[PDB]
């Protein structure tokens, strides 16, 4: 699909997969998501956080 | 509906100046096939409808219930008729149809064969 | 029996005024395949019902048995398929039929064609 | 009083007419009392009735 959109069936047809917006959602969200980012959630941090968050962001690639 | 709007379109006016006067010409399955006796008394009556109305000059509309109708009967040998007919109809320009399909059933009518792809939209 | 409670309705005159009188006529396979001398002379059994079905405007109302004899089974050349008359027809309200089927074997009209799904309640 | 040998005989021939001879006759028939027929069948032929058929199962006991 990704890099192609010329897949043969049974009946040989072609599927073409131009225009298409593909979302990939799962959570892997648990253990690393434990209460560093949890118990201060009100304000979650302009300076401070948004590190915190891209270090595991990170860890999530 | 939309098919049958244009005529009751062509008393609005709503329409282009070249395209007025013509009369949709609604086409039941039994007028088709059922009156047809597996003779050459079948390509009598083909004439009947093709040949005699290109070179007429009268106003012409044309309208197609089911292609795929048009593809379950008429197996008979010598009669034929199952999509064989009407091939330089559909690159000329003085017949008018309208044909309706699903599209489940349409799929199965293109890419079941992939010569008809090119000719139909 | 169902069916058969519509007609003791009607008998007793418990019925609108808009449905009184009508008579319902069963349909029995004695005489559907037994007809059959040529292929065109089943569908000219049917032409003479069908036309004296719109135009009588009289007591009429057609009851079938089981439906699966009509459209799920049959040769398309054997006499009633998938491929039977009425079908733009019966959309119209021109004709009144009732029919009865069993479920297990009802999903063979959804997987015949798909196409008489909105043609029956 | 009729008396067949075994309804599983009248399940084959029946040609030149459009249907088979029993699978087409007698269903509103032996749906009401008229005729007095009875019947044997094997117990390892009866399945086809049951499964296969699955409609004279209430027509006959």
């Amino acid at each position: 699909i990704l890099g192609d959109g010329y897949i043969n069936d049974n009946h040989r047809r072609n599927i073409d997969f131009s225009n298409t917006i593909i979302i990939m959602t799962s959570n892997l969200g648990a253990e690393l998501f434990k209460k560093k980012l949890f118990f201060d959630a009100d304000n979650s941090g302009t300076p401070e956080y948004k590190r915190v968050m891209e270090d595991v962001r990170l860890s999530l690639i | 509906t939309i098919v049958e709007g244009l005529v009751y379109r062509i008393e609005k006016g709503d329409v282009p100046k070249e395209l007025q006067g013509y009369t949709v010409i609604s086409l039941n399955f039994r007028k088709f096939t059922s009156g047809t006796s597996y003779r050459g008394e079948f390509e009598t009556r083909m004439k009947n409808i093709i040949k005699e109305l290109k070179n007429k000059k009268n106003k012409i509309i044309l309208f197609v219930d089911e292609i795929h109708l048009l593809l379950g009967a008429g197996k008979a040998e010598g009669g034929t008729d199952a999509a064989n007919l009407l091939k330089p109809v559909l690159s000329k320009g003085e017949i008018k149809l309208i044909g309706a399909t699903t599209i489940a059933e349409y799929r199965k009518f293109i890419e079941s064969c992939s010569a008809f792809e090119r000719r139909f939209e």
